[PDB]
């Protein structure tokens, strides 16, 4: 079904273009300010932000969709090149995420190594790393309007209800590879930042507290975004390859999984309030500006 | 001209009390935090009080708490420092310093051996 | 004479890479090295200290020694051939990763002319944001003097009469009562100053030292350590 | 010895330096008056330079 | 004794005082009161000359209002070609710790000093074709304020030992040395005719210097706190001061006084550099606010602000055409204003 549940997600994504855009546009100069300021982690957050951009502007396309019912209206191209933003920009905003949990693991537990890997010509070049490799492994559907038949409905985008073969490997894959293990180093990245902020003598048990609560808030945001959908994914692959004569259950969750598709969208408005909002001095930077 | 004229020493028994006066002219005597330094014969120079830009913010060195207490009177540009109970160690030539800039939390060449602003000095001989 | 004039703009061009390649090469080397400023009193014992990681480590007016801990270098300064006014020069030392701050524990005399001192670089303008690596030298003689009696710091600080040990004391296992006592109240007026204000960008690491003692060079590394990661912390947006 | 002998030197210095022919503040603030508006029209930074004749 | 030489010296100081006075007839302001001002003057930062990695404490035009060198406490010495934002020579120090710089008049020749004591010079037009250290003058027992070349062979240099020197470059020798300050010389500025000098030190007074004679002819007081920047105007008969107490003034050789104070309320920070425009109407002002403020110098009221520094403005001066003014500042960028 497209046309049933059909009310969350377009309200939800309208809500996003509302917020995220202008709170994205903020954390694109912040990010900028710090670049201009000599700043790795600028690049990452430009990149995030960058995408999150990306990912916003390709919704109203989706609203648009939804106005129209139906079927892709817009056409095949069009349907292949917004499947690909609609999803990739989620993983492509979880590797920054991790590519900054990562930078910041490397300041903080090894303040004094790794100086050639905090550089702001390293992190362009991790950046643009980032993106080739995501952009070519998920655009296998573009090279191939065969595979993407496979993946995605050709007449109303989506993803083939009727799961495919080898789409269900590649959908462990994802949940896998995309959000388990991004979010695992993001998860072993944090620990290790509050292990050291511990070991400080300079940082007062107040800052360590807020430092402790800014991390924890940053890896429970990216599961409650992204671990309902994933899991979704997974459990419809994995009972598909195990048991395909389900039919029932994989109808009662395409709802479900709908639903979490949407939800997925949220980071597009976490990431830049949880990556420049919250810090007073970015905070500060925008109100300057 | 940075003039510091400082007055009011002299010979006075042990257990006694002097008034030490600062004429201060030539800068705004409200911005800068004021000191008394005094000189032992054979020691070299000591910090003994300072005075913020207000009358708050007194410091007295240990050897001069609770028998000297330094006072500021902006209106006549003017500081002050009342020592009670003087001890022969007490003995010293005792200069007004200056804080070398206005309106700073710093002083930090006040004992300086040749300071610019310092005055000339009064001599206390307690005995 | 448009062509003779690119041909001295090509070789400008070729200068300035030039001279960018270097500036790189030495960026590199500039970041890699942490500064230390080395202060304290004639008879504070920065010599010793500069000494000691000079001849257990790597090692006109001003002194340098480069010494490297944990593969990390550190170039230590030691300004010894200026005047007695220093509101000047140590302006300079405001991209300096700490300054190492060095203490007669045991003369009593000097102490307040070391309090001062230190309370000027904590509340300066240009150096309100360098931490303070303070060194309370010279523990030896701070354990004969106390055992010996004969000169008492509540002459030289009255408010010692009323100070009792803190807690979080950690006093040696063969440590008189009376020198923990001393011990503490000389690192309790410096952290008195530490923490009246700074903020948060600014701490003070208090240590204490004898002649004899090796590990200065490690301490000096463990609390740069701790002022980069803080800062990292800053720079990072952690904070 | 020392004392004395820097007050001699600064007394020394003060007399050399009182001896000094003052001419009038007016005059001194009319000399300055005439400099500025002599090169007043040679002065870019006062004076907008057109952007053909700037080298910036 | 000495009681009866202080009393001499204040008797000289009261007569001084009188004369002064008495040659008091006006003040500038009440003289150039009915002038037109100069109005806001608004001026762009044309070029940023970055590539240093420290904190710059000194620059220098060069003679040809084109090349400019500058120092930063990493160690280099950077000459900038200003027109072209290229880096001509970027000369490695000996000792990072550098506060000054200065570009000879004939170029061919570059001086720097600091906390080494020492004023090194080094030749730019050399047959080598290599910038390498042509002397090494170690004659003073304080850091290097302010370096400046009368002209080849020559250079004055003021230190932290509360003296100027005059040095011979090619015997490394000092001709004359340059005492009576109380405190450490924090600057000097070369008369147009060479022939004269005023330094500023920390004991709030700033005296002029006969190179020749050898003698402080004058003394100017008026200043509260140490005068870090000072600067003739453009005929050598006034000259203007900056000090900690946020104050620029414009003392008069002739007259042997202060004309007029260039202060304002807001300002509560010290003055770091200070430079007058070719004609001397505008009295540039680097502040201790990371930004600079452009005085009418005949006015004190304030023509524009040059706000485009992070950090501490710690050096300026004009081109010697007057086009166009640099400031190097503590955020390790030197920015030409127009």
């Amino acid at each position: 079904d497209s046309r049933v549940d059909h009310l969350f997600p377009p309200s939800l994504y309208i809500f996003v273009i509302g917020v995220g855009l202008p709170t994205n546009c903020l954390a694109l100069w912040a990010a900028y300010r710090q670049v201009q300021q000599r700043n790795e982690l600028g690049v990452y957050l430009m990149n995030l932000s960058i995408a999150d951009l990306l990912y916003i502007c390709t919704l109203p396309l989706w609203v648009d969709y939804f106005l129209h019912h139906d079927n892709w209206i817009h056409g095949p191209g069009s349907c292949k090149l917004f499947g690909f933003i609609f999803y990739t920009n989620i993983y492509i905003s979880i590797a920054f995420l991790c590519c900054i949990s990562v930078d910041r693991y490397l300041a903080v537990a090894h303040p004094l190594r790794f100086a050639r890997l905090r550089r702001v010509k390293t992190a362009v070049a991790v950046s643009s790393v980032v993106w080739a490799t995501e952009l070519g492994a998920n655009s296998a559907p573009l090279f191939h309007d065969e595979l993407f038949r496979d993946r995605y409905n050709h007449t109303f985008c989506f993803e083939k209800f009727p799961m495919e073969g080898w789409v269900a490997w590649m959908n462990l894959y994802r949940v896998f590879v995309g959000f388990l293990f991004p979010w695992a180093l993001m998860l072993l990245s944090y620990r290790g930042i509050l292990r050291a902020v511990r070991g400080s003598v300079s940082t007062e048990r107040q800052e360590k507290a807020k430092i402790k609560r800014l991390a924890l808030s940053l890896i429970a945001i990216v599961l409650v975004c992204f671990a309902p959908y994933h899991v979704l994914l997974l459990s419809r692959s994995a009972i598909y390859l195990g048991r395909p004569w389900d039919c029932g259950f994989e109808e009662r969750v395409f709802s479900a999984y709908h639903s979490s598709l949407a939800f997925t969208s949220l980071n597009c408005v976490a990431d830049p309030i949880l990556y420049c909002l919250v810090n007073e001095g970015a905070r500060s930077d925008v109100a300057k500006a | 001209q940075v003039q510091l004229q400082e007055s009011g020493g002299g010979l006075v028994q042990p257990g006694g009390s002097l008034r030490l006066s600062c004429a201060a002219s030539g800068f705004t005597f409200s911005n800068y935090k004021m000191n008394w330094v005094r000189q032992a014969p054979g020691k070299g120079l000591e910090w003994v009080s300072d005075i913020s830009q207000s009358g708050a913010s007194i410091s007295y060195t240990g050897s001069v708490k609770g028998r000297f207490t330094i006072s500021r009177d902006n209106a006549k540009n003017t500081l002050y420092l009342q020592m009670n109970s003087l001890k022969p160690e007490d003995t010293a030539v005792y200069y007004c310093a200056r804080c070398p800039a206005p309106f700073t939390r710093d002083c930090f060449d006040v004992t300086s051996t040749t300071y610019a602003y310092r005055g000339q000095g009064t001599q206390v001989t307690v005995s | 004479k448009t062509e003779d004039q690119r041909n001295e703009e090509k070789a400008q061009r070729e200068a300035n890479k030039k001279i960018e390649k270097q500036l790189q090469k030495d960026k590199q080397v500039y970041r890699a090295t942490h500064r230390l400023l080395l202060l304290g009193a004639d008879n504070s014992g920065k010599s010793t200290i500069v000494k000691q990681m000079r001849i257990l480590h790597g090692g006109s007016g001003i002194f340098e020694t480069k010494f490297q801990v944990d593969k990390v270098n550190f170039h230590m300064f030691d300004v010894g051939g200026q005047r007695d006014e220093r509101r000047k020069w140590i302006q300079c030392f405001n991209d300096v990763t700490a300054i190492i701050f060095v203490v007669d524990s045991s003369d009593y005399n000097r102490l307040q002319e070391a309090l001062n001192l230190f309370k000027s670089i904590w509340n300066n303008r240009w150096l309100r944001t360098i931490s303070v690596i303070l060194f309370l030298n010279k523990q030896d003689l701070l354990a004969e003097k106390v055992l010996a009696g004969k000169s008492k710091i509540e002459d030289y600080f009255p408010e010692f009469a009323r100070y009792t040990t803190p807690e979080d004391a950690t006093p040696e296992p063969g440590e008189d009562p009376r020198v923990t006592r001393a011990k503490y109240f000389i690192r309790d007026e410096f952290l008195r100053i530490s923490t009246a204000s700074g903020d948060g960008r600014h701490y003070c690491y208090p240590h204490f030292t004898c002649a004899v003692d090796t590990e200065n060079a490690r301490r000096i590394f463990n609390d740069c350590r701790d002022i980069i990661q803080r800062m990292h912390l800053r720079q990072y947006e952690l904070l | 010895t020392a004392s004395i002998a820097q007050a001699r030197k600064l007394v020394e210095q003060l007399k050399m330096e009182a001896n000094i022919d003052r001419i009038k503040v007016s005059k001194a603030a009319a000399d300055l008056m005439a400099y500025c508006e002599a090169h007043a029209k040679e002065d870019p930074l006062l004076t907008p330079v057109p952007a053909s004749e700037n080298p910036f | 004794e000495l009681d009866q030489l202080r009393q001499e010296a204040e008797q000289l100081k009261n007569q001084i005082r009188d004369a002064r006075k008495a040659c008091a007839d006006a003040t500038l302001s009440q003289i150039t009161n009915n002038i037109d001002p100069v109005g806001r003057i608004q001026m762009r930062t044309r070029r940023t000359l970055r590539g240093h990695l420290a904190k710059i404490y000194a620059m220098h035009w060069g003679t040809d209002s084109r090349l400019l060198v500058s120092a930063s406490q990493d160690g280099k010495l950077i000459i900038w070609d200003s027109y072209t934002t290229n880096k001509v020579h970027a000369i490695p120090l000996r000792s990072s710790w550098v506060m000054t710089c200065a570009y000879a008049p004939s170029g061919n020749y570059v001086a720097c000093g600091g906390l080494d004591n020492i004023c090194s010079i080094y030749n730019l037009k050399t047959r080598e074709g290599n910038v390498r250290v042509s002397r090494e003058l170690a004659g003073h027992t304080g850091y290097l304020s302010c370096c400046r070349f009368l002209d080849d062979n020559q250079i004055v240099t003021s230190s932290g030992d509360t003296t100027c020197a005059l040095w011979d470059i090619e015997t490394g020798q000092q001709t004359t040395t340059f005492t009576g300050h109380t405190g450490d010389v924090m600057s000097l500025s070369l008369a147009p005719d060479t022939r004269l000098f005023v330094s500023g030190a920390c004991d709030a007074s700033a005296k002029l210097w006969d190179v020749r004679e050898g003698m402080c002819r004058q003394t100017f007081t008026g200043h509260e706190s140490d005068i870090n920047a000072i600067c003739f105007f453009p005929n050598g008969n006034a000259f203007a001061t900056g000090s900690d107490d946020a104050t620029c003034r414009l003392f008069d050789l002739r007259a042997d006084q202060e004309l007029m104070t260039y202060s304002h309320d807001n300002i509560i920070c010290g003055i770091t550099s200070v430079s007058f425009s070719k004609s001397g109407r505008l009295l540039l002002a680097g502040y201790d606010d990371f930004n600079c403020n452009v005085w009418d110098a005949l006015k004190a009221d304030r023509a524009g602000v040059l706000a485009g520094h992070d950090n501490r403005v710690s050096c300026l001066g004009v081109t010697d055409d007057g086009m166009a003014v640099a400031t190097g500042s503590w955020d390790s960028f030197l920015k030409i204003w127009n």
